[PDB]
């Protein structure tokens, strides 16, 4: 009656549907009552400020619990031996067995071992005492306070920006490319050369000797005179020990391009030089778009001048399409962020840049799986907001004959081709897996279809991995690429070739016939998830089953049992199905990564290389073999430290099967069941006294599709996090 | 952007609408204390006021009392708190006997003789109950410590 | 009790619970020019064009206001009326009780409070002993 | 290690983001 | 006894530069630049909108800023 | 309440007005078809949203549309 | 649950409050709020 104050149509139904739909609709600011575009944008802006403060309070809490309850002082003595403590366990339910089991990593209290890798990150960026982390945590509390005050300030009518301020794409691109992506990268290169590189070489550069101690014995006058070679004078020698001065070198910017031979990570000077180059390129890229002064570009001119014969209108009227639509902007942002979160995951495991994080295996597994799951979620959200844009903000009159109109003008062709490629690739990946499985089971493993993944092996050979016998570009030192004949500027190449050809690191893993089939399974998952997502994006405006879906919106339940039956026709239901396929694909690739690295870390790579080509190899050497240490986390004899992970394993199974309840059984059964329960309550003595204000109804169709999806997701993630974190910590620390 | 208006739009009443006296948080919080909450019978608001003060008055004599350095540390605090709640309820009922003798309306159910008598009764029950429950937690402090830390679980 | 109130920002000096339990006093004056006066409750306010209605809690505050309306303004405001309004609702009419201010002889008033003697012929308390009276009122 | 009063100092500092978050969320609710 | 530098071309260079920055701050900041005593060649200063007051004010602030820069940078060492 | 809209493509076949359980719909005279009648939705605050009227409509695509909206007691079919 | 770290009484008081007082108070206020008017 009062709760969903943003929508009067929800403050009228006397059911529990208004509670559920108030919680769900609360952030869809476009559908609130009394909403103009200006109030939309200002409310969005202050919501962003609140969320920035959420992020800063979260990292403040991580810092404060590493500082207060963690063994950061002890861990930076020998990071290889001591496990990093995340925070302290305090619940009154623990028996004596659990308290003695969870006392670990040199503590008195029960503690949680940190698998987020924040210890390695804080140790690499130069933080070496609990007081430094406490100062960082209080500083981030103050920064979060500042952003909360900024959000409250920009809700004040004097400081509320106009619509022309929010619709200013060129100035925002200038200040984000230059001032946010370039100045922050420059400032990080400054922290690296002033604090992280010197304290990696031994000396303390705090806030007190910050100005008194130059990073280089040469001042900034060599930087101004152009003689920049002194900053790369003597690099860190290959016998350098992190945190102390043995063969330091005193070169703040070098480009060795290999790995540190002791921390197994990249050199901090190489990181600083990288961020300096990135800052220079991003700063000059932020001077591209027109602003109050005369020079620059206007994006409308750039877009509208790209008209070809094979598209016709080209990109005409795409500036107003992107600028006026917030779901287009959110789809582009989520697509790029999902791509670069995949990129973060794929590069932080093969090119680690933190001290001793390539030798702590559980945190590397947790970080990879975490960022690949975030990347899958963000990519699915990009396509979800593509569908929401096509429903809500898409104008087929202004977007006449441009690239968007021609996306929708042939959607059947590309949906049918995604159908063909996903069917083709799925038929033959399952065919090869079932063939290998059947002929291995029939006692004849020599009959397997084992395909050498020659293309990726050739890619590795082009990057310098000389194991496979190709001598093409960098594996052939006589070639034009390896010598770089005009200048011989390959300063990175000796270090890179020394790092790619060592069998220890995860940089360019050896790829065999078991990797071919899982890459094609991953391609199948990507293609089928993309098929469902674009089949919801392009059919959001209507198919022949329902030529008007733009008027029912994004997430209507169905269209009745007529027209044959119309159960999951909304674009939201294509989100739903592609959410399942995303979870499957990320399960496939994280299963593959996990088993490949359990082979690599243990040294017994033969297990993956012969047993990953058929499905019971995946089932008995990975799922069954590696859960042995998991389910024995608590047995009738006792309890060890992998007991909360066994409990989370079972917990995730339970959440998953409850998701099955919501996805399989549908609303009619539950509505008549609740009708019987309502009769029971209204007709019993002593409980007639208590009456509902909101009449109990079953969850809606789309609501319980969402709830089953949430259960499937949460149980799926909790089960796999428990398994992946207890299987590595079962056998690696 | 003025934050200090007059009270309730009346510029001649002797009150300002400052951010402490007449804010939204103050209206929703002061106006939802038991002394001001809407619809409550006087017995329940007196009971809720009473427990908040019986639980309070245990502490000052328990930690700072003539018995704070003996084995009957909590019994002296409880005895002092019962003395204070007794004289508090005697004062409350005397105030009810005095103020509400001339007949008045029923715009507020608390500002009447039956309403103030119910308030005093609820205050007595709540005050002595809160005093005894704070005594019971303080006397059995080893038990509460052990169950919050997990010495018996 | 017609009249828009003065543009006053509010104050803590003013009407306590005496105003809505027993009498409070209203002063009504009419001025052509908008200007600034000192409220006896403390502060400064704005005289509206035309009629004003200021609610005060004491009669002395109303007469002090009317006094400064008379003496501190060059276009002297002398058509000010002071009422005594009750929470029950009825309005009394107090300060210009007759037509003209009390300093001027209206010639239709009654001499009450006037004794027919000077203070020297006041009776003495020994004569009126245990009479329930006091030497003035005999 | 870390001090006893640094934790309480962090708590009374974080009381300021609490107040500002409460006031920002209240102002968003309008 | 904080460190200091006696005098050089570097001391002369930096204080002239701080005087230039004080010229910029004075021209962008002073409300009444042209008001005051009359001035010779006012087109040279800011085109007849600058006075003998703001001559001494801006470059006096330049000397204050330059004393700050000279003493601070010589105490920190790098000058 | 749900809004039931009837479009120009109605052929007056009466199928929707007798497929409706709550008899929200009714036939009114019209001059745009051979049957000289079009469905109307007068008592559309009684529509539950069952879409049996859309199921019974023969014209393609649809001459009657139900647009589910603000739920009430009448439009949710609650006996309690 | 002994606490070796600084201010071990602080989790002793903050686990009941975040476990009970924050949920009971938050659900009580939200129950009054979503059902008001
Ligand atoms: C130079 C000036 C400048 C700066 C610094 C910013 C900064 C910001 N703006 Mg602003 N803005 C500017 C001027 C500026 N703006 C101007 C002039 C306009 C008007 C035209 C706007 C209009 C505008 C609006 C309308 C919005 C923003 C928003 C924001 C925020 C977006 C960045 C963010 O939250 O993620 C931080 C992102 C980064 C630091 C970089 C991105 C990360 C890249 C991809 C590198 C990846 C990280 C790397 C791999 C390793 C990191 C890992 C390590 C942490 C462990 C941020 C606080 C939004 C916001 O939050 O509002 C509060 C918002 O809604 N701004
Ligand atoms: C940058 C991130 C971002 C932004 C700002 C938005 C913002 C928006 N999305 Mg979302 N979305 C994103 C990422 C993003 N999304 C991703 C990554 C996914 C894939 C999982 C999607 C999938 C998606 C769907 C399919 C839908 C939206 C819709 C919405 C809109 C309403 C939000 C809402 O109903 O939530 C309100 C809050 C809830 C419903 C709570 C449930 C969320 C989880 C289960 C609880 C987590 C809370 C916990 C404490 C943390 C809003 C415009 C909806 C809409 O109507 O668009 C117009 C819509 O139907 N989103
Ligand atoms: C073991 C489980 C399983 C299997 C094999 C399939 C199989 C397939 N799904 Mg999928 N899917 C599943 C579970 C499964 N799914 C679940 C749980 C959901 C979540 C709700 C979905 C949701 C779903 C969506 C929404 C879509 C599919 C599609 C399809 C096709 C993908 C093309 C492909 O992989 O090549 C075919 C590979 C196969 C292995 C086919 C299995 C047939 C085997 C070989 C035996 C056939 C021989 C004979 C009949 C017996 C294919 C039929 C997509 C599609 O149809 O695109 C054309 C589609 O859009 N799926
Ligand atoms: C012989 C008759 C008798 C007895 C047994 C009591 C018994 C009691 N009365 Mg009392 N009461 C009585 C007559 C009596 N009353 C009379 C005649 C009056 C009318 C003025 C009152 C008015 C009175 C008030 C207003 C209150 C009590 C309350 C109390 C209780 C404890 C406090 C007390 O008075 O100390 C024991 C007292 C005696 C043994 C002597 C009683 C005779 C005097 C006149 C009592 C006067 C009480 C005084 C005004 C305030 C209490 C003082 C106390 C706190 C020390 C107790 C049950 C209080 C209570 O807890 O109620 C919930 C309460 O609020 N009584
Ligand atoms: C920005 C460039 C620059 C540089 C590198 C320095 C650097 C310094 N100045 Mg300097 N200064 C500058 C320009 C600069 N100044 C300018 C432009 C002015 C002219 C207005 C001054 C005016 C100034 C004075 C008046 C003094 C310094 C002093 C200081 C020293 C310590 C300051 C400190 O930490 O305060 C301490 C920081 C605090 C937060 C403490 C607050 C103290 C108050 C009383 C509270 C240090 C050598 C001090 C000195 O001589 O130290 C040797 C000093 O007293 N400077
Ligand atoms: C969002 C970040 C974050 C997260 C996930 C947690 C999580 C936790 N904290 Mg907290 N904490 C954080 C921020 C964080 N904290 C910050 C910024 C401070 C510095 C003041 C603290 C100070 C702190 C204390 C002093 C204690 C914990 C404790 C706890 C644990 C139990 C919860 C509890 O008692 O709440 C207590 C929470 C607070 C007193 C303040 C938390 C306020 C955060 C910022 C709210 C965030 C809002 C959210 C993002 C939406 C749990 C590990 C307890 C513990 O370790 O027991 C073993 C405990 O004693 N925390
Ligand atoms: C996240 C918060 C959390 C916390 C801190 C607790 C903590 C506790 N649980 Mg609980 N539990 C929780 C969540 C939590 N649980 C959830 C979510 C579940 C559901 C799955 C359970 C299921 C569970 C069961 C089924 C049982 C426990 C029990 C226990 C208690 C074991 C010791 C005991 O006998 O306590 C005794 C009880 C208490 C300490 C409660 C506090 C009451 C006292 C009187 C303090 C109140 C003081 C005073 C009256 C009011 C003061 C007001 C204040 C403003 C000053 C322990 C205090 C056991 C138990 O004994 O429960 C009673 C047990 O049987 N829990
Ligand atoms: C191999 C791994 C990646 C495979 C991804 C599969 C994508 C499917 C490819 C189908 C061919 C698409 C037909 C192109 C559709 C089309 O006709 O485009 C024709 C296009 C020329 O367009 P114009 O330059 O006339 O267009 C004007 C503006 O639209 C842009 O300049 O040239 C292309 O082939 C560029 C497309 C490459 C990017 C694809
Ligand atoms: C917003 C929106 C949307 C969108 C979304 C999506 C669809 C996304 C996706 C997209 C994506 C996600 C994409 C991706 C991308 C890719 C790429 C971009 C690739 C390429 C790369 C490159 C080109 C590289 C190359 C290379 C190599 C490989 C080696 C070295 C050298 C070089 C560097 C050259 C839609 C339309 C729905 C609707 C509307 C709205
Ligand atoms: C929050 C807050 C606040 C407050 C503060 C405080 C700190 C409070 C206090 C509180 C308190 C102070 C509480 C208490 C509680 C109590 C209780 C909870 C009690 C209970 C009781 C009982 C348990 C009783 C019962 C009984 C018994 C046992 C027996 C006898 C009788 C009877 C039945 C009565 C303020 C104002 C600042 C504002 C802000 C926020
Ligand atoms: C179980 C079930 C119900 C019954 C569910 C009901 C009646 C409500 C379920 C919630 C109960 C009250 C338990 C809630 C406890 C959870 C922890 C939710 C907490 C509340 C949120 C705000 C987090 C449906 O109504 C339904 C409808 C359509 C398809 C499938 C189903 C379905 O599977
Ligand atoms: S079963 Fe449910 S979703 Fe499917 S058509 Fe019927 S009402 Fe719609
Ligand atoms: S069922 Fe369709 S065509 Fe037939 S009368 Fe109804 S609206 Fe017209
Ligand atoms: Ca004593």
């Amino acid at each position: 009656t009062k709760f969903p104050k943003f929508s009067q149509d929800l403050a009228q139904d006397p059911t529990t549907r208004r509670i559920w739909y108030g919680i769900a609709t609360a952030h869809d600011f476009e559908t609130h009552d009394g909403m103009t575009e200006e109030n939309l944008y200002q409310k969005i802006f202050a919501s962003h400020f609140g969320h920035i403060a959420i992020i800063f309070l979260w990292t403040s809490g991580t810092l404060f619990h590493v500082a207060w309850q963690g063994n950061f002082e002890q861990w930076i003595k020998d990071p290889l031996n001591i496990r990093p403590i995340a925070h302290a366990i305090w619940d009154p339910h623990f028996g004596e067995g659990a308290v003695n089991a969870f006392t670990q990593a040199g503590a008195s209290n029960p503690v949680n071992i940190a698998y987020s890798g924040v210890y390695h990150w804080f140790y690499t960026i130069g933080m070496t005492t609990n007081q430094e982390l406490y100062s960082g945590a209080v500083f981030l509390l103050v920064l979060a306070s500042l952003f909360l005050f900024a959000g409250w300030l920009h809700l004040q009518p004097k400081f509320r920006p106009s619509l022309a301020w929010f619709k200013n794409a060129e100035s925002r691109l200038n200040h984000h490319l230059a001032g946010l992506f370039g100045v922050s990268s420059l400032a990080w290169a400054g922290h690296l050369v002033h604090v992280a590189i010197p304290e990696a070489r031994g000396q303390h550069v705090g806030w007190d000797n910050f100005l008194s101690t130059p990073p280089h014995p040469a001042g900034l006058m060599p930087f101004f005179t152009g003689n920049w070679g002194v900053y790369a004078a003597d690099p860190d020698t290959a016998g350098h020990i992190f945190g102390t001065s043995e063969g330091a070198g005193t070169a703040i910017l070098t480009f060795l391009g290999g790995f540190h031979p002791q921390t197994e990570s990249l050199w901090l000077t190489d990181i600083a030089h990288h961020h300096l180059a990135i800052a220079v390129i991003f700063i000059i890229a932020g001077h591209m778009y027109r602003t109050n002064w005369g020079i620059g570009h206007s994006i409308k001119e750039i877009l509208n001048a790209h008209k070809g014969p094979l598209t016709g209108a080209g990109h005409t009227n795409l500036y107003d399409t992107i600028n006026n639509s917030l779901h287009f902007q959110l789809g582009l942002a989520l697509a790029s962020l999902g791509v670069i979160t995949s990129l973060v995951a794929q590069h932080m495991y093969s090119l680690p840049s933190y001290a001793f994080i390539a030798q702590d295996h559980t945190t590397q597994a947790a970080l990879y799986t975490h960022h690949q799951y975030i990347a899958g979620f963000l990519m699915v959200g990009a396509f979800a907001h593509g569908a929401i844009f096509f429903v809500r903000d898409y104008d087929p009159v202004a977007n006449k004959d441009n690239v968007l109109a021609r996306m929708l003008e042939h959607k059947e062709a590309l949906i049918s081709h995604l159908s063909w490629v996903s069917l083709f690739l799925g038929f033959h990946t399952l065919g090869l897996y079932v063939h290998n499985d059947v002929v291995v089971a029939f006692g004849t493993p020599e009959k397997q279809i084992l395909i050498e993944p020659v293309f990726a092996q050739w890619i590795q050979a082009t990057s310098g991995k000389a194991l496979y016998g190709f001598d093409v570009l960098l594996s052939n030192p006589d070639s034009i690429a390896s010598t770089a004949w005009p200048n011989y500027g390959n300063v990175w190449l000796p270090g890179w070739l020394d790092a790619i050809n060592s069998g220890t690191n995860s940089l360019f893993l050896t790829i065999g016939p078991g990797d071919f089939l899982v890459h094609h399974a991953i391609a199948l998952g990507l293609h089928t998830t993309a098929l469902i997502l674009i089949k919801g994006a392009l059919d959001a405006r209507g198919s022949k089953l329902m030529p008007d879906k733009k008027d029912f919106g994004y997430s209507f339940p169905c269209d009745g049992p007529g027209r044959g039956g119309t159960c999951d026709i909304s674009a939201w239901d294509a989100f739903y199905l592609a959410m399942f396929w995303m979870l499957n694909t990320l399960g496939w690739l994280t299963f593959y990564w996990h088993w490949k690295h359990l082979g690599v870390w243990s040294g017994n790579v033969a297990q993956f290389n012969e047993n990953s080509t058929y499905l019971m190899g995946w089932f008995r050497d990975y799922l069954w073999a590696n859960s042995a240490q998991l389910i024995n986390g608590y047995n009738p004899y006792g309890v060890n430290n992998l007991s909360v992970w066994a409990w989370m394993f079972l917990f995730g199974h339970l959440v998953w099967a409850t998701g099955f309840m919501f996805l399989i059984s549908w609303r009619g059964y539950w509505q008549e069941l609740i009708e019987t329960i309502v009769w029971a309550h209204e007709r019993t003595p002593l409980a007639n006294l208590v009456r509902w204000k909101d009449k109990p109804v079953a969850l809606s169709i789309v609501q319980a599709r969402l709830v089953g999806l949430a259960h499937f997701t949460v149980g799926y993630v909790l089960t796999y996090a428990a398994f992946l974190i207890a299987s590595t910590a079962g056998k690696f620390g | 952007n003025q934050v200090v208006q007059a009270y309730n739009g009346d510029p001649f009443v002797g009150h300002l609408s400052t951010p402490i006296s007449d804010s939204a948080f103050t209206r929703t919080f002061i106006g939802n204390l038991p002394a001001y909450r809407k619809g409550l019978s006087p017995i329940l608001r007196g009971l809720e006021v009473g427990m908040a003060h019986g639980y309070f008055l245990i502490g000052p004599w328990t930690l700072l009392g003539p018995l704070r350095d003996s084995e009957y540390q909590y019994i002296g605090g409880l005895i002092g708190a019962l003395a204070l709640i007794l004289v508090a309820t005697a004062a409350l009922s005397s105030y009810g006997l005095v103020t509400f003798q001339g007949e008045q309306g029923s715009g507020d159910t608390l500002q009447t003789a039956d309403g103030w008598s119910q308030f005093a009764a609820g205050f007595f029950v709540g005050g002595m109950g809160g005093a005894f429950v704070a005594y019971f937690l303080l006397e059995n402090l080893s038990v509460v410590d052990g169950i919050f830390r997990g010495l018996f679980n | 009790l017609s009249g828009q109130p003065p543009k006053f920002g509010g104050s803590t000096g003013g009407l306590l619970s005496k105003a809505n339990r027993e009498e409070k006093y209203a002063i009504t004056w009419t001025s052509a020019s908008e200007q600034v006066f000192e409220m006896p409750t403390g502060g400064a306010a704005i005289m509206n064009e035309g009629e004003n209605l200021l609610y005060l809690a004491r009669k002395e505050q109303c007469l002090a206001l009317g006094t400064q309306l008379r003496t501190k303004f060059k276009p002297k405001i002398q058509d000010y009326k002071i009422y005594r309004v009750y929470p029950s609702g009825e309005v009394q009419y107090l300060h210009p009780a007759d037509g003209v201010f009390p300093e001027k002889v209206n010639e239709g008033r009654e001499a009450q409070g006037t004794k027919t003697r000077r203070i020297g012929q006041n009776p003495e308390p020994v004569t009126i002993k245990f009479s329930g009276k006091a030497p003035y009122e005999v | 290690a870390l001090s006893d009063t640094q934790i309480l100092a962090a708590l009374v500092v974080a009381l300021l983001p609490a107040f500002l978050a409460f006031r920002l969320s209240t102002e968003l609710y309008k | 006894s904080p460190t200091t530098a006696g005098w050089s071309l570097s001391v002369g260079i930096i204080m002239c530069l701080c005087n230039v920055f004080a010229f910029v701050i004075g021209y962008f900041a002073i409300q009444k630049t042209g008001k005051g005593k009359d001035l010779a060649l006012p087109q040279l200063a800011s085109k007849k909108t600058f006075g003998l007051p703001e001559l001494l004010a801006t470059m006096s602030f330049g000397h204050i800023l330059g004393a700050g820069m000279v003493l601070g940078l010589a105490s920190s060492g790098i000058l | 309440s749900h809004s039931v809209k009837i479009y120009d493509t109605c052929i007056g076949c009466t199928q929707c007005v007798r497929a409706c359980p709550l008899d929200v719909l009714e036939m009114v005279p019209w001059d745009g078809c051979k049957a000289a009648q079009i469905a109307s939705s007068p008592r559309t605050e009684d529509c539950v949203g069952c879409k049996r009227c859309e199921t019974a409509c023969p014209t393609d695509f649809l001459s009657i549309r139900v647009y589910l909206g603000a739920e009430t007691t009448r439009s949710m079919g609650l006996a309690y | 649950m002994d606490g070796s770290y600084a201010a071990s009484y602080l989790p002793w008081i903050l686990i009941p409050m975040v476990g009970w007082l924050f949920p009971a108070v938050t659900m009580g206020l939200l129950f009054i709020h979503i059902e008001s008017e």
